């Protein structure tokens, strides 16, 4: 890929920072650039095109400049729901073909720490019927986002069988996870409560459900 | 600015008939209008009309099927015998004045010259009198050959 | 009002081929060049190749030129891009864009909601939905459980797309026999308790399984 | 001096089409529908005014 | 044999508006111009205007522009004219004419019949028709009785237009009470007295009243 | 009106008269004249065209010129069909109108005293039936044209009910007039005999009829 | 050999659009083609599709007899309404780049003056500076006159 | 110096029927039927390459 | 009076075929018509004819209101089909001409020069030996280019 | 010397429609009907013969 | 594979007129020009005139001219040549000739088989055919006698043109009483005798006379 | 007829032998000739064309060559099959027409006396039901062309009734002829023997046949 961007970005909330884009003779050189952005498992939206015009829609806080063969965008007030990541692109005559940027992640920095709802389902009643045990530990409404569950069976744990998913944004962005605790009604019928135990930060949450 | 001439359009001042002439000898302006073609032309051009005109007009489902089958066959043999007529009506109006060219250039000889747009300088000067046997047909040559022959000499 | 409606996310192995379609809902854009982008999980934008259908030009990518096929129909509103020889490398969300004109120098402004497709040796299966009854905590949590479904990806609605509060879908698990699994959970009010209902809806093409449980107490 | 030949214009808006041209303004035509309702028939001229 | 045939005369009260039509019967006149020009009784003629459908031109009397309006339709060989606002002075007879050529330059060469149009506050009441016996005198009269009609004009034939010597139809009166009244003769020979019968043919449009009674010995 | 002419002429059977028009620069003098015949209640007819030029059913009497800003219309060997009005015209520029002239009446020098057929009609029978009596007194057959019609009821005059027309030219042209005397039968009923009188340049003709 | 200018030929080499221009400067070669009106052309070009295709689909033998019928019809009714607006869509094409002629000798004036073939020799020196501005429809002429009027010279 | 205007060419060797002409070559045209088997329609140009 | 050339007519005299030559040394008078392309012509020519007429032929008033239906379309249908053609035949054949033109204007060179009229005047004399190598297609130029340079002195 | 390059005229007064022209006289035709009885189809050139 | 196929022989009485046909099977002919040629019998080839059909040429013999019409259908394939006022050097065989090219200077390709045309006074008779028995002589000889037959030529085969080898079909002899009479005659193997049949094939169009009868021992 | 040609020819098998053609300026001299061959009965072929230009089929031993105002063509190695009539052909201009030669016949030098085979045929035994009888004494297999057949009644001759073809010749090309015998039933009833008798040569070749 023929375009250069920063890997990510950070910058306060209300600051101005730029994000640069280095290209080559070949592309931004002789053509004009366009820059996409993009949050988690959407589509892009377009934000600017021919190198300084700016869409209908978009905030006059984006605005920009390209120079010789690199180009760079500033965007001032810099607020939170301007979380993500945003591509560099361009015509390139070589390749005779549409270039893209490797892409820059925008981080705000942070706002302080919001613990979790957990949230345990039990098995559906037709799903024992059905030969199934299955725990949803729901972990959500976290923020900033890398914790670590443990799951017991009475009060010790077990490690067969869970899995449990690296973290989501949620839609208005902060995150959820999803762990699932998976076996058979025996080891149901068997037991006890069982619980999800999330810890954040070092301090730690739980819920239990029982057969 | 000036006036015009054929090339490079028609004379929105000229009501007097569809083809027609003016001149501009020093007596003053005044467009004049080609009685003699342009009613020759409107009569083929009426004709035209009432020829096209004159073609006009010659289970449940299966009748109202038909019925809509001649109105769907009629109403466009109409639109191709509508875009016919009319181009051709369109090269025989551009041919007529191209023949109202021949007009007098079988006349006017070489006393005016092309001034290319389709008008004439005269090597002459050309009074009501003059114009006038144009528009008639008359215009002689006899009429003061010398004159221009001299007057070619610019 | 246009926008751009793409097929939903297929899962094919690999060797084989893949078309994907995009429709332009709500008037034509072939007048516009529209543009096939992809994007592989996690990673940067990439031009595969564009077409403008009236105004004759049909471009590829150099990388994948010669193995993907970019067409249009005038009349459906309709461009498709098929793909073909597919390798796990393949795997990607694809876009279908338009650019701001006739050609691809200009941006692209109107995008597709993407689409899914995923390469991997395997033999699809259909989901099976459970409730998951309001169990925990005037705020209360309910949900779907989404079992044993080849291969992603599942869209999840509650009550035909009328339920729009407090829903929050997860991401799914690969379990170690290979099969993903998924929990879909919203958190209404306490208050409707008992008189209201809710329903669940589950749909994943390459079973294309569309399922509905509805939750009850 | 000068004389020219000229021909017809006219303020009119009124067009036809043809086999090889569509909306041509015309000074005069006659519309013949006393279906899919277009029928108009020319019997004046190309109307191409000059400007003053 | 062209011949221009306008339609029968009209009566209508002022502010109001009237379409006079003119029919060229046994060819087309759509290669001429045609005028209208309209004469008030014993008064001179005045041009009102003219049209010339192949040509394309329409053409008004400047005192009586933006109150007429003059039409032609190319298939039915007719020409029609309209006036709006009638007053009093609009009473008149009106003629259509067909110039030499295409413009309005030229003689006017097929002529009317004419048609007259009243102007009249009035209300329209049609005429009874009465024999005059041939009381009076080789040669006998005999006639109708035109009684109380209005508005004017009144058309008499005898015997279908069959009976064409010796007949003198009257000019109307205009009585007290507003109403016309005529009386319509022929004298033809005594001769035929008591074998030949003797028909009368009264008719006029406004009431458009087309009446006939035979007079009887 | 832009267009002028006497408003009467007057000539022998025989003799040669003319009828002059004048109009001013903006007609005539640029634009050629046409001249129109009307005989009374019919059409007009088209004489002369082109200023000189000469329709194919007209008369080689009729014969044209104009002048200047004045054009004038010469018939020669005047006879008595030819007793009607003719009327001028001419395109004008300034009107981008037709004109007329005002119009000019031609007499021929009459021919002698020719005396009325009068006939007096009855009440058609159904007519008294239907509450109706009319008398109609047809004068016909008279020459040059204005006299008195005094009507009798007895020997006595009646002035009411009488309306008696202005006269009129009949086809071969010399005049004939209408009277009616309108009244109800009772007035019928009552009488006598009625009477119409017609004297005509000081000598009188009368005729009755009787119920 | 050289290159080209339309009345002998169309440029395989441009592909930025239908219509558009080249230039040689001193600097180098480069087709650059007018974005401007390849869009509108396009536009109503699109639009005279639709327009098109907007008119496809409105006594054992009888039916049938009736249903080949309109299978006639319509088909050939087609085979009309398409040799029409292709000829059209022709004329179309050529009307635009006459048009993007009068394009800027409305514009480069006499700076430059027709090759005949459809090109132009400036009577100055016009770098990217100058070409780009001609494409912008910017093209000045207070530019610089005097020099031009002075290479007139020529 | 110079500038010139053009034309789109190409290698197409797709073509067309016109009212007035046969079989011509154009750059690009859509295809309407998705009867008498000859529907082609064009969007693109003449096709008039220039040579070198 | 003189001759001719396409531009204002044809030629009765020549009747050896549709297209052709004729020439004036100081032999004699002559019209060749070239049975090259009056062949070819008329080959293509007739396989127009075939290709038309290989399209003729594919409740009581219901079948006549439609054997009257068919009766209607198929004979417009054809009326379609002969305008077409006709007109096409014959920028078929205007074609062929201005290519029996270029014929050897890519041959002739610079040692004739357009008269204007579609004639030439040779810097040559051209005998029958020459004219003939002409209509052959052989016409070399290393003929004898020298005279016509020098003839071109003129 | 001189050379033309001419094509054929004659004395026919055989005339065809075309799409764009009326009663043109061509050198030569065949006549397709072997029902609006207008069906001529031109095979030879237009017919403009030279004068003397 | 073009072929001309004329019309068979004619026989008409002078004054009148014929007209000879030339199909051209298996193709069209339509581009050539097609000329036809007449040999008189023991006489040279002589020209009558041709036709070039798409070309639009008709040319004629001068001596053959005003009195021979030669016409072309374009939509069949065929020529036709028609003469009138015929006399007795008028009988002769026709031939059918297409040229090289559209046009008469080239050379003479594809011939018709020739169709005999006979200008006697004369009425028509047909033939009467009697088997002539394989009476005489590895080898044998059986022929068809041809009887009273007016006027010339007629056509023999064997067996409906089955028949090939040893076949010898005789010259006309015109009698004293101005009939032709004919013999046809083959010779074929004795082997085949009593086992193996032969039958005739006899036809003359001027008397339309097709007509068949079988040899037996 | 405007081209000129030698009545006959002959040649011996193998010999080059040549036959000329003779035209004015109106035909060869300003046109190309073309040549024809025929073969008795059947319809012509094109050998050359264009002066000296070969036909697909024609064998090279034919070639052709013309000269100012005469043109000849040569038969190399001539072989019997050759035997047959060639014409000469052009366009004529003053005829405006096309012009043949008036033909030239092709002997080759003859092969060895070969004696017919002579057939008679028996009345069918319809044709004597029919009121017939008819002999047909068909002469065959015969080699050079002219010789006279005499026919007996007992050994008596018999002049009536005898018509004798000219000779004619066969596909492969020898000749031969048929000669008839006309009479009625009676005249058979009453005879003897019938016979047909060939003298070839002077040698005589008789076949017989009786009632």
């Amino acid at each position: 890929s023929a375009l250069t961007q920063p890997p990510a970005v950070s910058g306060t909330p209300g600051q101005r920072v730029t994000i640069s884009c280095s290209g080559s003779d070949s592309n931004i050189g002789r053509r004009s650039v366009n820059w996409y952005q993009q949050f988690p498992g959407t589509a892009p939206k377009l934000l600017i095109y021919s190198n300084d015009q700016r869409p209908s829609v978009v905030p006059d806080r984006f605005s920009g400049s390209k120079s010789g063969t690199s180009a760079s965008l500033a965007i001032s007030g810099l607020q939170s729901e301007d979380e993500a990541e945003y591509y560099c692109a361009a015509w390139d005559d070589s390749l005779k073909g549409a270039v893209f940027g490797g892409g820059t992640q925008l981080t705000v920095l942070g706002q302080p720490k919001a613990a979790p709802s957990v949230t345990l389902f039990p098995p559906s009643s037709e799903e024992l019927q059905a030969n199934k045990a299955t725990l949803v530990c729901l972990i959500s409404d976290f923020y900033p986002g890398a914790v670590t569950v443990a799951w017991k069976a009475d009060s010790s744990p077990v490690k067969a069988g869970v899995e449990t998913t690296t973290p989501s944004k949620q839609s208005n962005n902060k995150y959820a996870a999803s762990s699932y605790l998976s076996l058979t009604p025996e080891q149901w019928k068997s037991h006890r409560s069982y619980s999800c135990q999330v810890t954040h930060e070092g301090s730690t949450v739980e819920k239990t459900v029982a057969p | 600015g000036a006036i015009a001439g054929f090339t490079e359009g028609g004379w929105t001042g000229m009501v007097d008939g569809w083809y027609g002439y003016h001149h501009q000898n020093e007596q003053g302006s005044g467009y004049a209008a080609d009685q003699k073609s342009t009613q020759n032309a409107i009569n083929g051009i009426t004709n035209k009309v009432n020829s096209v005109i004159e073609k006009m007009n010659t289970m449940k489902q299966i009748e109202d099927k038909i019925e809509e089958i001649e109105s769907k066959i009629w109403c466009y043999n109409a639109e191709l015998l509508v875009l016919l007529e009319n181009e051709r009506t369109l090269d025989f109006h551009d041919s007529n004045v191209k023949n109202l060219y021949e007009k007098v250039k079988s006349q006017l000889k070489n006393n005016a010259k092309e001034i290319g747009n389709g008008c004439f300088e005269f090597y002459h000067k050309c009074n009501d009198e003059c114009m006038e046997s144009v528009k008639n047909g008359t215009y002689d040559y006899p009429k003061y050959s010398e004159e221009s022959k001299l007057n070619r000499e610019k | 009002q246009v926008q751009l409606v793409q097929s939903g996310a297929e899962v094919k192995k690999p060797g084989s081929s893949v078309k994907v379609s995009c429709k332009s809902s709500g008037g034509t854009s072939n007048n516009y060049a529209i543009s096939w982008v992809r994007q592989a999980p996690g990673q940067g934008l990439d031009w595969m190749g564009g077409i403008s259908p009236i105004f004759g030009s049909t471009a590829y990518a150099q990388k994948f030129q010669g193995r993907v096929t970019i067409s249009a129909d005038i009349f459906s509103n309709t461009a498709y891009m098929e793909l073909n020889s597919l390798t796990s490398e393949d795997t990607a969300v694809y876009f279908c864009a338009r650019h701001g004109n006739y050609y691809y120098y200009s941006g692209m402004d109107v995008w597709g909601q993407g689409t899914t497709v995923t390469v991997s040796s395997a033999s699809t299966k259909g989901p099976s939905v459970f409730p998951l009854a309001p169990s925990s905590k005037g705020t209360a949590a309910l949900g779907c459980l989404v079992k044993d479904y080849f291969p992603e990806p599942v869209t999840v609605s509650w009550n035909s797309g009328a339920l729009t509060s407090g829903v929050h879908t997860f991401p799914a698990v690969l379990q170690s026999s290979g099969l993903y699994s998924l929990s879909s959970v919203v958190t209404v009010p306490s208050s409707s308790l008992g008189t209201q209902t809710y329903i669940c809806n589950v749909n994943h093409k390459p079973s294309n399984t569309k399922v509905d449980k509805r939750v009850e107490p | 001096d000068t004389i020219c030949i000229g021909y017809h214009a006219n303020n009119s808006t009124d067009t036809v089409d043809t086999v090889l041209e569509k909306n041509v303004t015309v000074t005069h035509s006659v519309n013949l529908l006393e279906c899919s309702a277009k029928l108009r028939m020319v019997t004046g001229l190309r109307n191409k005014p000059s400007k003053q």
